[PDB]
């Protein structure tokens, strides 16, 4: 009885109080909802070379915009700072990429090699242009601190690695032998035991 | 500024001191204010529509009515005699009108000259000649003197196709060098952040008939539930749940008349008015045979550019990925807005206007080595922000503001 007193509707609250709250309101409930899906589009668009052979470059074939992003990235992740900072753009594209990938009622055999056909070309177009080493890269100068870079780094891997895909294993594992990076295993390392369990205290607070 | 035979090198450092000695103070603090929305009530906010007409084309961007609270414009003058440091405080002043009929003029000899491809440039080199114009003219632009005609003349020397109001080329596909590509990057983001502001002015505009149809039938179903309690003492903790649940909670469950589940109490025509809302927002956003858009304009020029050579400089690279992911997500603009769009009532804007700018003197004074009368200089900045009322009536905006961060 007294509660609705104690603390009044939204009718007898200000005109532009209500305002803020329902612009909150209404973000929270509906912006993030509204999901659209381009990451496939937009990473095949990126693997297409635009006309380079029509262009005239007389050279070489030059470089697709997603390998130049991912260029980007290894060279960032590969040059040397006391810490990995956070990169919002490294953040949207590793997660653009992760989606094309893994890009997900009885299903028959002839299906079945299909979808593995599908996710096998959607690994290629990352694996051969240097996803497999950009994931490494990141992970080893991350120095076993746990945060979105990692976040998002392992699951670009795990999802160029899905059906355990044996070229990118190969991929990975000639270049850490190639590179003798010892990073690479000092921050799973340390990533391990940055991991979390169960906590009583906090639980019972 | 106009003469064709300077050096370039030269020419890019009068262009420089010109940008720092009379039009940079100003530019840097609408751009750190840029990513916050204190949007007044007013009338004119809420004339304030998403599409200009009954069709749903986008207008062209930064054009149109915004009553969005910016940074104000005040220039000492240029009598540097007096050593009173009240006339020492803001910017000399200078004939920006001039400046902006002279920079629109040449932008528009350039477009023309440099087309052709001339064995000579203004300054010797392509770069000489288009990226210290080019910012000057992006500097003008932030700062917002451009309005109407000017900025529709140089939208059209931007990209005539596009901007077109219903063989000449703009800027946009010109073979330009990568410094002018960064330059011209810069001002399609802004022209971006332009359009990301109109969408939260928009929102803003909507809200208010929005919310006072919605208070005013959770009244109507307040006055209904007390006038039946007698009815049932039951059935009354039940209804009144809402009733008595936080402002917050009872926006939630208020708008939760998305999807199917229909659980709240919220009538059919106001659950109408936000799903024809939210479809337009959708629509001008572009979630769901030129491009006709900004949008779909850069998302054809960056992989344009990617495809057609190969960018040595890597933050060319940053930024043009940075806008085509700009371009692809632009709901993540909204998601990064509105928890920095704040409302304020019509009366509070002296008030607001004021505390801004003593924030905009404490934030623009971090980047200075600490000193004594930067020292002075914060003591007063605190003790007005204290003495304003908006501060302790609204610390919702005062968090929002990311005020107890700069301190």
């Amino acid at each position: 009885v007294v509660a609705c007193f104690r603390m009044a509707p939204l009718y007898n609250l200000p005109r532009h109080r209500a305002v803020n709250l329902f612009l909150q309101g209404y973000e929270k409930s509906w912006i993030e909802t509204e999901e659209h899906y381009f990451e496939d589009k937009l990473i095949e668009d990126l693997a297409k070379p635009g006309a380079e052979p029509p262009e005239e470059d007389e050279g070489t074939k030059r470089v697709d915009p997603l390998h130049q992003l991912i260029l980007l990235f290894s060279r960032t992740a590969l040059t040397e700072k006391c810490k990995l900072e956070e990169d919002f753009l490294y953040m949207a594209y590793a997660d653009i990429m992760a989606k094309s990938c893994h890009d997900e009622e009885v299903k028959s055999f002839e299906e079945k090699e299909m979808e593995k056909q599908k996710l096998l070309y959607q690994q290629a177009r990352l694996h051969d242009r240097g996803a497999a080493e950009m994931v490494l890269q990141t992970i080893s100068a991350s120095k076993g601190e746990t945060g979105p870079m990692v976040a998002a780094t392992l699951k670009l891997g795990i999802a160029i690695l899905n059906g355990g895909n044996s070229t990118v294993q190969q991929k990975m594992l000639d270049y850490l032998k190639e590179k003798k990076d010892v990073g690479f295993f000092q921050s799973l390392a340390g990533l391990m035991q940055s991991c979390s369990v169960l906590d009583l205290n906090a639980f019972e607070r | 500024i106009e003469n064709k035979y300077m050096p370039g090198l030269l020419r890019a450092g009068y262009y420089d001191l010109l940008i720092d000695i009379h039009l940079s103070s100003y530019a840097t603090a609408r751009l750190m204010m840029n990513n916050e929305y204190i949007v007044p009530m007013t009338e004119e906010t809420k004339s304030i529509t998403l599409f200009p007409d009954e069709n749903k084309k986008h207008g062209l961007p930064g054009i149109g009515l915004s009553t969005s609270l910016r940074p104000r414009m005040q220039f000492s003058s240029p009598s540097f005699v007096s050593i009173s440091n009240e006339c020492y405080q803001y910017s000399p002043e200078f004939p920006l009108d001039i400046l902006k009929s002279k920079t629109i003029q040449m932008l528009t000899e350039a477009v023309k000259e440099g087309s052709l491809h001339a064995r000579d440039p203004v300054g010797g080199t392509t770069e000489f000649l288009f990226v210290p114009l080019i910012k000057l003219f992006y500097t003008l632009l932030i700062m917002g003197i451009f309005h109407n005609e000017d900025l529709k003349h140089i939208l059209q020397l931007i990209e005539p196709s596009v901007f077109k109001e219903a063989p000449k080329e703009g800027l946009l596909q010109m073979k330009l060098p990568e410094p002018v590509k960064l330059q011209m990057c810069l001002l399609l983001q802004y022209l971006c952040d332009c359009q990301v502001r109109h969408r939260i002015e928009a929102i803003v505009a909507f809200s208010d008939d929005f919310v006072a149809k919605l208070q005013d039938n959770q009244r109507f179903r307040y006055n209904e539930v007390m006038q039946a309690l007698n009815m049932s003492a039951a059935l009354t903790a039940r209804k009144t749940k809402e009733f008595r649940s936080p402002p917050q909670e009872q926006i939630n469950m208020l708008l939760n008349f998305k999807d199917d589940k229909s659980e709240c109490p919220c009538p059919e025509e106001i659950r109408d008015q936000l799903l024809d809302f939210h479809e337009d927002l959708m629509t001008h956003c572009g979630i769901e045979k030129k491009s006709s858009t900004l949008q779909q304009l850069i998302s054809e020029t960056m992989v344009r550019w990617a495809q057609e050579s190969v960018i040595e400089d890597p933050e060319l690279v940053r930024a043009m990925f940075v806008l085509l992911h700009r371009q692809y997500d632009g709901i993540g603009g909204l998601v990064r807005a509105l928890p920095k769009t704040y409302t304020i009532n019509g009366v509070s804007v002296e008030d607001t206007i004021n505390l801004l700018a003593s924030l905009g003197q404490i934030r623009s004074l971090l980047s200075v080595r600490m000193g004594k009368e930067e020292e002075k200089l914060m003591i007063r900045g605190l003790g007005d922000i204290m003495n304003n009322k908006v501060f302790y009536q609204h610390p919702n905006l005062m968090r929002a503001l990311g005020m107890h961060e700069t301190v």
